[PDB]
């Protein structure tokens, strides 16, 4: 069989999340969905009027939380509770 | 910047390169006009081309869009129109003064023109790979 | 640098005329043996040799066999049909056919070289990024007005948060708003792909540069074929690869006849600057006292790799049943337990030199980053 | 019976691949066995600029319509339970 | 300030991340720690010779400034570099972990390295020049025509041959067969015990 | 252990008398804190104190 020699390639405009693969990146995001809502489930408990409005983690802010965690750029926001931090 | 923006289009010195002039050599580089200098006939010029080596067009499915934005450019050329119309509204601060809304309309056009400009530095040199 | 000319060829007769290598050996084994002594050229050029046509002896050797020449001290191979007419004493030098190459292209990097694995023409978009990501984080965070001074994003701060993004400290204050935080998003992941590859990039310099390896055999000639290697037309070594039993040799003498190119030269010299023109792309194949002179020689950029591929001798030869058989062969002897020849040895290849020898040696001392190649950061 | 003299002293293979490969004029060992590096090429990351610059234009949009939101200007517990319950049914 | 020293560490930090994964990805073998000249300038790493051997009346009877300082140190070694038989010349560089070197013949330097416990290296040429030589009797009609057959086995490539094979085929392991091993390891504790120290 | 032999017990020397060691400053002070294992009987000291 005579086919040519392979053109070599050239790297795709997505080809920088090419090193993992296309299922781990869904797995990331799922990841990244299950733990952000987990911690504001567990910060939105533990009030002891503000008790329940103590603590700073919004449901938009638990995903900031978890997404700066993820690019490794820390926020200002950081859990207090106990089970908030594991 | 609108002023070097509208000599940056029409001039066609973007690049110093080996490549020829003519199909039957140092080319004087443009983006419409890619030109070549100091040849045996010094001083014309080619207008761009997307296809030096001819093959499917649509096979990569980013080659489709890479190829298509370069030689018909439009994210310099929305780089000028936007920086054109956003000046005509420093204008307009005078006509309908203190309507304030018309200063913060101006600024989106200039911040947008910056948008345009690097995106289109990006797929010059992104199609420039040789 | 056997036997040359001396620049004082004019005031000076025979003798006192030419100089080198042999000279000194000359006077010195007439002073061991005590004969009077005469130098001459044979004005033939010609190595000692005998054609079929003619059967007749030529050169140092053929004037040995026709009785004109006494002694033979001269860079005289010791061969079979050489011993056939006249004779040889033990060999006052060992060499064989060795491989000259350049040396390769080590050059220091530059100041700007930690910059390196990221290409010029990216880091004028990292900085135009910068440029545009800060101004558009000042403008969500401020444009609007709904009151509007509880934000701390001004065009310098909102610089210096992107600043501190990029290079992953990150600062203080952090983006409140909603479309405030996904500019802020956007270039964290922006800096995570750009750093990181920055990061592996530079760790495909320092380990591929410490995966490339010289030539140090005939085994790693061998398995190379990109960097082309021959020999002389018409001498010793081109004839030594059609008779070679080994296979490593083998090998070699089909791909040197098996290139389309002319890996056969005329002479040495040019063989010489025929690598110097070849750029780390061809090997040469000559003698290794004579390989081992041009790589103490200007520009001091050949150098000899591997070893004796062969062992041979230069011997100084005296007519076959002449008197001076033994005498000379007790002096030679005499000479190497003294250790006069290793002093006159490594005089005529080294003060002919101006290079410096072993200059290279090993690479251990630079197996870390130096301060050079990161002294650019200090500055 | 000179065929087979050959084939079994490998003569007729060194025939073969000196004239096939060894003289063919170029290798495939000769160019793809090489090491060499690059520096990454601006095509090489050209995927994150344009994320970055698409993020930009998606950063000032919606930073747009929430402004005439908020200027031109979903509390009630009972309707989005009807929600809780068409979603998670769902 | 905060700005520049920020990319600062940016590159340092990195430079150091990528080098010490080519350390443990390319593991080469060290480069020869004493070369011909060098060993002299190494007190720190001994050397010997034998005790009763003209390789032992070469050093005292040479001129040469190098090997001067060779015949210099081995007067001012505490056990002396004199051991009387080869095979304790042989084991005094095994059990040193090193430190000790021993200058002996090319010949038997080669054949112990080509056998077990395939624990030495040979490194650097030779110092001097010597041969192995056909002895016959003077006048023995052999010997002009002995030597004729020695230049016939040379130029055939025969002597080589017959050495190639007594020397690699009759030898094993050496130190040709280690150098296409590559195995890289998780970092024992001892590795990084001073990060912790 | 695994042998008929087991119960055997045998004073250790950490350093042997007859081997072919030749220990490093950074390694002779470390099998000297091995042998006399001055930490654990550190650990002994300062829980009783
Ligand atoms: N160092 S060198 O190559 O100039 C060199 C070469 C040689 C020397 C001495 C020196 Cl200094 N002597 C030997 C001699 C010793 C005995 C063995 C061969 C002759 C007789 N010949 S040699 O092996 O050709």
């Amino acid at each position: 069989i005579m086919i040519k020699k392979p053109q070599k390639s050239k790297p795709g405009v997505f080809s920088f999340l090419d090193p993992l693969a296309y299922e781990i990146w869904m797995c990331i995001v799922f990841a990244y969905i299950g733990v952000s809502v987990v911690l504001f489930l567990v910060s939105r408990f533990s009030p002891y009027q503000s008790s329940e409005s103590t603590n700073e983690f919004g449901i938009f802010n638990s995903l900031w939380f978890s997404l700066g965690a993820f690019m490794q750029q820390g926020c200002d926001i950081s859990p207090r509770s106990l089970s908030g931090r594991i | 910047a609108f002023s070097l923006m509208t000599i940056a289009v029409g001039t066609d010195y973007w690049l110093y390169s080996r490549g020829v002039c003519k199909t039957k050599v140092m080319t004087h580089s443009g983006l419409w006009r890619t030109c070549c200098l100091e040849g045996n006939f010094k001083g014309l010029c080619k207008q761009i081309d997307h296809f030096p080596e001819d093959a499917d067009y649509e096979a990569d499915t980013a080659e489709y869009f890479l190829r298509a934005v370069r030689a018909s450019s439009i994210f310099p050329i929305l780089s000028v129109i936007l920086l054109f119309m956003g000046g005509l509204c420093i204008a307009a601060s005078e006509f309908y003064k203190t309507r304030h809304n018309i200063i913060l309309s101006a600024g989106i056009f200039f911040v947008s023109a910056g948008l345009s400009n690097i995106i289109g530095i990006i797929v010059y040199i992104s199609a420039n790979a040789g | 640098p056997y036997v040359m000319m001396k620049k004082n060829h004019e005031m000076l007769e025979g003798n006192e005329r030419y100089e080198g290598y042999c000279v000194d050996l000359a006077a010195e084994i007439a002073k061991h043996c005590g004969f009077k002594y005469k130098l001459t050229i044979v004005g033939d050029g010609k190595y000692g040799a005998r054609d079929a046509d003619t059967k007749i002896w030529n050169g140092m050797v053929g004037e040995l066999v026709y009785g004109k020449a006494d002694i033979a001290i001269a860079p005289l191979t010791i061969t079979l049909v050489r011993e056939e007419v006249i004779d040889f004493s033990k060999p006052f030098m060992s060499l064989g056919i060795s491989i000259m190459i350049k040396k390769p292209q080590k050059s220091k990097p530059g100041v700007f070289s930690f910059l390196d694995p990221l290409a010029y023409e990216i880091w004028m978009c990292i900085v135009f990024a910068y440029i545009g990501v800060s101004v558009v984080l000042f403008l969500v965070s401020r444009f609007s007005p709904y009151s509007e001074s509880t934000n701390e994003f001004g065009i310098f701060n909102s610089l210096w948060f992107s600043l501190g993004a990029f290079m992953q400290q990150g600062c203080d204050i952090s983006p409140r708003s909603l479309s405030g935080r996904i500019v802020g998003g956007v270039w964290w992941f922006f800096t995570l792909i750009i750093i990181s590859s920055y990061t592996a990039n530079l760790a495909a310099f320092l380990t591929v540069e410490r995966m490339v390896s010289p030539i140090e055999s005939a085994e790693d000639l061998s398995k190379q074929t990109e960097i082309a290697y021959g020999t002389l037309d018409s001498g010793s070594t081109k004839e030594f690869f059609r008779r070679s039993k080994i296979a490593v040799f083998d090998k070699m003498w089909t791909y040197m006849r098996s290139a389309e190119p002319s890996v056969f030269v005329r002479t040495t010299a040019e063989g010489v600057a025929r690598v110097r023109k070849s750029k780390g792309k061809y090997a040469y194949l000559l003698e290794s006292t004579m390989n081992e002179y041009i790589e103490q020689r200007k520009p001091c950029d050949t150098m000899k790799v591997g070893g004796n591929l062969d062992s041979k001798g230069y011997g100084i030869a005296t007519p076959k049943g002449s008197s001076l058989g033994t005498p000379v062969n007790l002096a030679v002897l005499k000479l190497s337990e003294q250790g006069v020849l290793d002093k006159l040895k490594n005089k005529w290849w080294y003060d002919k030199g101006e290079c410096g020898a072993k200059d290279s040696g090993s690479k251990e001392k630079t197996s870390a980053l130096s301060l050079s190649n990161v002294a650019g950061v200090f500055y | 019976l000179a065929v087979l003299k050959l084939s079994e002293q490998g003569v007729l293979d060194k025939l073969k691949n000196k004239w096939w490969y060894d003289k063919g004029e170029c290798g495939a060992k000769d160019s793809g066995s090489k090491e060499k590096t690059s520096a990454l090429s601006l095509s090489n990351v050209a995927g994150v600029f344009y994320i970055l610059v698409g993020g930009l234009g998606l950063a000032m949009l919606v930073a747009l319509i929430e402004f005439c939101y908020k200027s031109r200007a979903l509390f009630d517990r009972g309707v989005q339970m009807l929600l809780t319950t068409v979603g998670a049914f769902a």
